[PDB]
């Protein structure tokens, strides 16, 4: 598992320049902003709705409870 | 004539367990909190230790002397509050890494899964007798619950729970014998934690993807090195403002109150990170039913590499799947909340309902819907 | 590289301030703690003891020694043997008390206590290896080498006494 | 530059860069009690004993 | 059944970097030595924590000296009485905890030592549960020598109405109202449940400016030195 | 060992390296007395004195 | 397909370590002792476990807590006097160990001997800070005297022992504390054991003859594990008479007495085991003098594989060489029947010059003798 | 009130003085040694024990 029997390449060709000249923080704002923003929606409509049902039943429990304990007129 | 680093036995070992270990380049955040349980447990361990210092396994003393830790000890409450939280985060951290290893289809590594279940065990026995030291008034009552809880057995039953208490029921015995299972038992818990790293390692790691990453591995230390390094430091951040803002923030207030066995508070819980488990006790109305499913409701990672009939290792490109998982996430929400809750008509049917789908969809919708989806994929 | 290494810097200095107050926190928790920080002012009183009676206390967690000293020792021990007797002191150098002296209760000798109203005198006879101690603490015979260490006595107004 | 000075002064060496690190840290502990301790007693001004100890 | 939980007050410790008002210290620990110290009991803090926190280490041993404390065995065996000293825990009204239920009704008082950490609702329930005192409505009967206060879970406290205006003079001069009473006691025991309440807001805000210099450095280390993969720049050229 | 490590060049070495160790010293000086917080020394350096 | 003993990574770990690790068929029963050892510690652990079960760390209810063990606890009596039995039965294992690895030039592994002092060094801590744990007369001036010898460091020498007391004396703190580093100090000594094996398992394990024994191999499974097994009941035996027959053999009286502060034993002595070393600080007058001394009695371990001069590794061709060995055993002997004695004539004079010879025979004999060894074999 | 009541086979073995202190001062000033451990606390056991007594 150590370097040099982990798989075989042919004809790829690799790239990279020096941590010491390029910015660490290379269009923060400009670009991860707008990443951000289409990986959340890409995501929320499959995570949010489980969420947002056990909020209504956590309410609805939350009520629930309490017209059981009130008081009942008789 | 070679380097130490990569000739020297222990250095060997580190080196090509911490430093040349090659790992995929595209590992998310979560991966991370591998680290930080690691780091969590030498936080329970040397944290833990220093409480073990001035207090003693006595119940004439045990909360005098944690009252003493949190007072008189120089900077005591930091470690007594600085442990409790850490545990807490440890949970935490321990529960996300379970959802890593669930979704990103990391069970195929097996080993690892089996023995990463044998260390959630430990870690609940750990916590369930740890709680039970600062002998309050919650901490002796969830003691006594969950000890009887074990009276539903067959046959041996009250043998075995009085074999436990040490007598007839939780008291100065139970305490002492708690407090040595509890310090032995972290050392065995970092034993095995060596054993999970030992059988991750031989395989590798899962990317996100779930494609075997051997074409993008990248030497640990450079990068991942300081990557856990922040997670560290983040985890470091929320364990922090939980200690020094609001200490008991996960902490029920009565377990301020001396341990009393003449009366039992009105609300009788296990800590926050127990309740998902109590909540399916509370749903079967038998009680060694109750019992075979709170242990079942963990037991059932072991059945999941079984259970996985997708094609695809990962969850990345399965949303159906995704939907389901979210569902579960949701559904043990639903169970620690209603665990919290007492026992009545809005919340037993909410924890039936809860409990059920909870193992419906590991069991049945998960599998299922793997099959709808390799045929909807032309596969 | 001095822009990429002064971050560096300035993370490595922000950890060294984090790791100091980490660290000292179990370093001082290790220390004595508050309740044992309440010591040195044991408000003992004079008001038991006349010429050769010995009473001895617990403070620091060692025993101390209040012996009025004999109305013989006063005047003559402090001029006994003056010259060396294996340790020079004399007898009001030991306390400004001229009637209650105090010493600690260890036999300064390996460490032990010297039980009271004995000797060839008669003060403190270590029970350990001999080591008669006169019964102001002075040492004269026994393998001894040293007096008893006397502690701070912050005498209070009449008979209550503060040793330390 | 003022950087490049301070690199090729004072960062090169990793031993002069502990030494750096050391001596800073010396100085920033101080500094950083004193500002994070007057900011505190700034806040509660008249709510802490060290306030207080004058009338009594 | 049904309980009222207490309102959320604004303390002036409530604040995330707020500390307690040590002079309100200083006079709830008067109202808890000639109101509650009566019945009620505290143990685990002493005369000693109060120094640096309310009172003077002057004040204090003063304060020790008053009360009169029982000792260790005499020169033949006796309970000798000997006056308080600083390293005193606050003296316990009643000897055993079962006379204390005799000399009540049968509930004991609990120990104001944690009961704002130990009880749910924190201050604001400690507070408002003395100044909710009020008339039974009408359909409840009382049992005699039982009080109705909404706040006590069950509806039935066992206290004789222990805070009413005009029930001590304050050493400052304060109105001696029973709300600014209440108030003050209600400081002065969540100073005896969290003693460490204002070194921990200061270690806090410590943390606080400390992990927002250090997170952003520490970004900036990993991002320098993953910056190498998040710019490499891939090329395929098969034969 | 007394004679194979006593050379010239071994003597080289030990100055081109009298630097890097002497400072290393120091360095370990000066983070002892900053975490032991040593009065001692520490009450010399200005500003620093002020803490205690 | 392939065997799992030798395939599956933690049968594959046993296997190198004890099933097929290549052993020198001709290592005697001086041998067994290594082993012995680590059984040893595991009996003591598990003794260790069952004695923290029942025994508090308060000064009020400590030594009563042991009673309470001897007199109440079903087969207590059994544990208590097994764990303070299997400590001398430790320490004779440790000593011959010692004395096998000086004779037969093992010491010559350099990682293993150094760890192997690490191992002891942390031993005698662990023993020390037990024998605190009853609380008897003994433990309590023992603590005492042995923590008042560190004020004799210089500058830093005070503040050491008020620190390591807790206070101001050998107290409540500084039982609960002695109690704590007792209980995890065993598991440190595990680890260093495990890093033992490890650096040994690189080399191979040295025979009597010194030469080396890569011809002459056989596996360590059908040969030593029965041969071991055999020390192992052999050790057992002589445990279980010192356990069952005279249980307070090797124990002061004076320890079945509560701790008094206020009256001292008429002889303080340590146990057994420390007395080697107690007799050679109280060689020293000067008190800095005696620590410095006791430090390097056992440090000078260290110094074994430089020291070494001979030709030859072993000590089977050394007559001389083996006569000197024996008079330094004899005087460690002395030494330790002396450290019981009072300090008084001639007992002060017998003792300086026990420890003089001691150190005469360890730096100046062997190597000389070894110079003079090499001219008779015309080498 | 701290009442009198008859002892049961679960109650420990009578103590005569009320503190250690009481035990001193009723004496000359000694301490009468617990004789729970006695045998096996004093070199000599049981031997000593008979001796100290009869001789
Ligand atoms: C709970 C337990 C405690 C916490 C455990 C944490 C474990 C993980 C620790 C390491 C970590 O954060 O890894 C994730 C991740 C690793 O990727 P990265 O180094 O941020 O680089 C950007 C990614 O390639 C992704 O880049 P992108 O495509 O999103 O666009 C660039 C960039 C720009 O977008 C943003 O920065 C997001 C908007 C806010 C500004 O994105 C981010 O920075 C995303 C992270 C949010 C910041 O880092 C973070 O999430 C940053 C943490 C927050 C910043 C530091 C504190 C201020
Ligand atoms: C703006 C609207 C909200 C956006 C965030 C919420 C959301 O659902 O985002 C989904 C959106 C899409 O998810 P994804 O990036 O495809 O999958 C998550 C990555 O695989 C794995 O995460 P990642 O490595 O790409 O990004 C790490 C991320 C989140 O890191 C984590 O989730 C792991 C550690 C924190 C656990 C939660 C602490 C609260 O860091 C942060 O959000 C900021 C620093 C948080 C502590 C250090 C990490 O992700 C984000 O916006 C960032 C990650 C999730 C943030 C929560
Ligand atoms: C050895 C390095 C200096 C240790 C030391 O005592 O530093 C002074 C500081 C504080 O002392 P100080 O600087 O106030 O003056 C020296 C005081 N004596 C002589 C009592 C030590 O020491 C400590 O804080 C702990 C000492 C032990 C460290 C190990
Ligand atoms: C609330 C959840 C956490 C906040 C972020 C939102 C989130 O989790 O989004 C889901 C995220 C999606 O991204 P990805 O992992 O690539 O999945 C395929 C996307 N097409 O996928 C993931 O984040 C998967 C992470 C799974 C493990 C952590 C979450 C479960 C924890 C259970 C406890
Ligand atoms: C601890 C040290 C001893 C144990 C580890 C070393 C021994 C090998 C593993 C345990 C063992 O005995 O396994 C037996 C068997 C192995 O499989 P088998 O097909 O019999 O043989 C070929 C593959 N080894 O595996 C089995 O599971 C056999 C069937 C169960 C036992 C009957
Ligand atoms: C014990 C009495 C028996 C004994 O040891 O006899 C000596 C014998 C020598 O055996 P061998 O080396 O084969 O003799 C070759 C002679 N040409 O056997 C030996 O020399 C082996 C015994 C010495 C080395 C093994 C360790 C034990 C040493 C004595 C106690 C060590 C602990 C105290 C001293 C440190
Ligand atoms: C080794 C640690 C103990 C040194 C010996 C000693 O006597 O230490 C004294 C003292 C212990 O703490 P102390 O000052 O007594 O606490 C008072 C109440 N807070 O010591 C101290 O307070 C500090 C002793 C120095 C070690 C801790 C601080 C530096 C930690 C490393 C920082 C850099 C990484
Ligand atoms: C697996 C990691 C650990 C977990 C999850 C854990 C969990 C806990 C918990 C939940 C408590 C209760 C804290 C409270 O209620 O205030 C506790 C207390 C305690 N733990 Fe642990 N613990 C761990 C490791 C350790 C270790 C290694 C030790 C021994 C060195 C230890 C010794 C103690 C002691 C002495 C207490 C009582 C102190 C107190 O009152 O808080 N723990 N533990
Ligand atoms: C004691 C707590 C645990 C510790 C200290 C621990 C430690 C680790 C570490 C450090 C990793 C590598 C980092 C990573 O891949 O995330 C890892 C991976 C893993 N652990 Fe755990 N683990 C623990 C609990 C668990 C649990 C409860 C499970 C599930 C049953 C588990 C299953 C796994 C799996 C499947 C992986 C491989 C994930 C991957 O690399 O893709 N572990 N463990
Ligand atoms: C914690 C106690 C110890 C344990 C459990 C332990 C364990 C072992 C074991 C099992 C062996 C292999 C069997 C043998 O040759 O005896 C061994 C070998 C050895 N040990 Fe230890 N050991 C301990 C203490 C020591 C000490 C105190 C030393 C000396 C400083 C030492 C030095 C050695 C040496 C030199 C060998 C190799 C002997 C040879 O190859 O002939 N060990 N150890
Ligand atoms: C390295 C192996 C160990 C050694 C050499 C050792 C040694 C000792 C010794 C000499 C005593 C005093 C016995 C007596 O005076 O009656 C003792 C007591 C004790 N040890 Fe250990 N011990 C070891 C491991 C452990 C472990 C692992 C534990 C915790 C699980 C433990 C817990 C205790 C306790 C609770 C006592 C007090 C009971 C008693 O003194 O009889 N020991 N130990
Ligand atoms: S200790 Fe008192 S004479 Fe040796």
């Amino acid at each position: 598992r150590e370097f040099g029997h982990l798989t075989r390449m042919r004809h790829v060709i690799t790239y990279s320049l020096s941590p010491f000249e390029q910015r660490a923080f290379p269009h923060y704002f400009t670009k991860g902003i707008p990443n951000v923003l289409r990986r959340t929606r890409a995501c929320i409509l499959r995570v949010a709705p489980p969420f947002v049902v056990f909020y209504l039943v956590y309410t609805w429990g939350t009520q629930e409870f309490e017209k059981s304990k009130r008081k009942n007129p008789a | 004539m070679t380097n130490i680093r990569k000739s020297h036995p222990l250095m060997k070992i580190i080196n090509n367990a911490f430093i040349d270990l090659p790992a995929p380049s595209n590992i998310s955040s979560w991966w991370n909190f591998g680290s930080l349980l690691g780091i969590c447990l030498i936080l329970q361990i040397l944290t833990g230790l220093f409480l073990a210092m001035h207090y003693t396994s006595d119940t004439t003393t045990a909360f005098s002397s944690v009252t003493h830790i949190c007072r008189d000890v120089n900077y005591g409450w930091v470690i007594r509050y600085l442990h409790a939280n850490g545990a807490s985060m440890f949970f935490i951290c321990l529960f996300i890494h379970v959802g890593r290893g669930l979704y990103y289809g990391s069970y195929m590594f097996l080993e690892t899964w089996n023995i990463g279940v044998v260390l959630l065990f430990t870690v609940m026995a750990t916590a369930f007798m740890g709680y039970v030291l600062p002998w309050g008034q919650m901490s002796f009552w969830g003691a006594t619950v969950i000890t009887n809880l074990l009276s539903a057995i067959p046959y041996i039953g009250t043998d075995l729970v009085e074999w436990i208490w040490g007598g007839f029921s939780v008291d100065k015995a139970t305490l002492t014998r708690f407090f040595a299972f509890h310090f032995i038992l972290p050392f065995i818990i970092t034993a095995l934690a060596a054993v999970h790293l030992l059988f991750l390692h031989e395989t590798g790691s899962n990317n996100p993807t779930g494609i075997s990453s051997d074409m993008d591995k990248i030497p640990f230390h450079p990068y991942y090195t300081i990557k856990d390094i922040l997670g560290a430091l983040f985890m470091m951040l929320i364990l922090l403002i939980l200690v020094l803002f609001s200490p008991d923030l996960l902490g029920d207030p009565d377990n301020y109150t001396p341990a009393n066995p003449l009366n039992t508070p009105p609300h009788i819980k296990p800590e926050w990170y127990f309740l998902f488990a109590y909540a399916i006790l509370r749903s079967i109305p038998n009680k060694l039913g109750g019992v075979l499913a709170l242990v079942a409701s963990i037991l059932i990672l072991i059945l999941m590499p079984m259970l996985h009939t997708s094609k695809q290792r990962s969850m990345m490109f399965r949303p159906l799947s995704q939907c389901l998982f979210w569902m579960l996430v949701a559904d043990l929400i639903t169970l620690t909340w209603i665990g919290g809750q007492p026992v009545e008509h809005p919340f037993i049917i909410i924890g039936q309902l809860a409990s059920i789908l909870y193992f419906l969809i590991i069991l049945v919708l998960m599998p299922i819907t793997s099959i709808i989806e390799n045929n909807l994929l032309k596969w | 590289k001095g822009f990429s290494y002064l971050i560096t810097a300035t993370t490595t200095v922000g950890v060294a301030y984090a790791a100091k107050n980490a660290v000292s926190q179990f370093v001082s928790s290790m220390s004595a703690s508050a309740d044992v920080l309440a010591m040195s002012k044991i408000e003992i009183k004079l008001s038991d003891i006349p010429e050769g009676k010995n009473m001895a206390f617990k403070w620091r967690g060692k025993p101390l020694f209040v012996r009025h000293r004999t109305k013989k020792e006063i005047d003559q021990e402090a001029a006994v043997e003056v010259s060396q007797l294996r340790d020079p002191q004399h007898d009001l150098e030991r306390v400004k008390k001229p009637e209650w002296v105090i010493l600690i209760g260890v036999c300064t000798h390996l460490g032990c206590v010297p039980i009271a109203n004995a000797g060839d005198f008669g003060g403190y006879y270590c029970p350990c290896h001999g080591s008669h101690y006169d019964a102001s603490g002075r040492i004269r015979k026994g393998p001894a080498p040293l007096n008893l260490e006397v502690p701070t006595y912050e005498f209070t107004s009449d008979d209550l006494v503060i040793v330390g | 530059t003022l950087t490049a000075r301070l690199y090729s002064l004072l960062f090169r060496r990793t031993s002069t860069f502990a030494l750096t690190i050391a001596v800073g840290a010396l100085f920033f502990e101080r500094a950083f009690d004193q500002g994070a301790d007057a900011i505190y007693e700034h806040i509660n001004q008249g709510k802490l004993w060290k306030h207080i100890k004058h009338k009594y | 059944d049904l309980e009222l939980h207490a309102p959320s007050y604004p303390w002036s410790h409530r604040g995330l970097l707020s500390s307690l008002d040590h002079t309100s210290i200083r006079r709830g620990f008067q109202v808890y030595k000639q109101v509650c110290s009566s019945c009620h009991s505290m143990d685990y803090v002493a005369y000693r924590h109060l120094v640096g926190v309310c009172y003077t280490e002057e004040e204090a041993k003063a304060l020790a000296e008053e009360v009169e404390v029982q000792d260790g065995p005499n020169e033949d065996g006796e309970m000798f009485m000997r006056p308080g000293k600083l390293s005193d825990y606050f003296p316990k009204p009643y000897p055993n905890p079962e006379a204390a239920r005799a000399a009540n009704n049968g509930a004991l008082p609990p120990d104001l030592s944690y009961i704002v950490r130990a009880r749910h609702g924190g201050e604001d329930y400690v507070f408002s549960l003395l100044t909710g005192y009020c008339e039974p409505p009408t359909g409840v009967s009382l049992r005699e020598g039982l009080y109705f206060n909404p706040y006590f879970p069950g509806q039935a406290i066992a206290m004789a109405p222990p805070i009413y205006n005009e029930v001590l003079e304050f050493d400052d001069g304060t109105p001696a109202t029973m709300s600014q009473v209440a108030k003050d006691v209600c400081t002065f025991l969540r100073w005896a449940s969290e003693p460490e309440h204002d070194h921990r807001k200061r270690m806090g805000l410590k943390m606080l400016m400390m992990m927002g210099l250090l997170l952003p450095l520490v970004y900036a280390m990993k991002r320098h030195k993953w910056s190498v993969l998040k710019s490499r720049k891939l090329a395929y050229r098969p034969p | 060992m007394l004679s194979r490590f006593l050379g010239p060049r071994y003597r080289e070495l030990a100055r081109n390296w009298i630097p890097t160790a002497s400072m290393w010293g120091a360095v370990g000086a000066v983070g002892l007395v900053w975490a032991t917080d040593w009065r001692l020394i520490l009450d010399w350096v200005p500003y620093i004195n002020g803490k205690f």
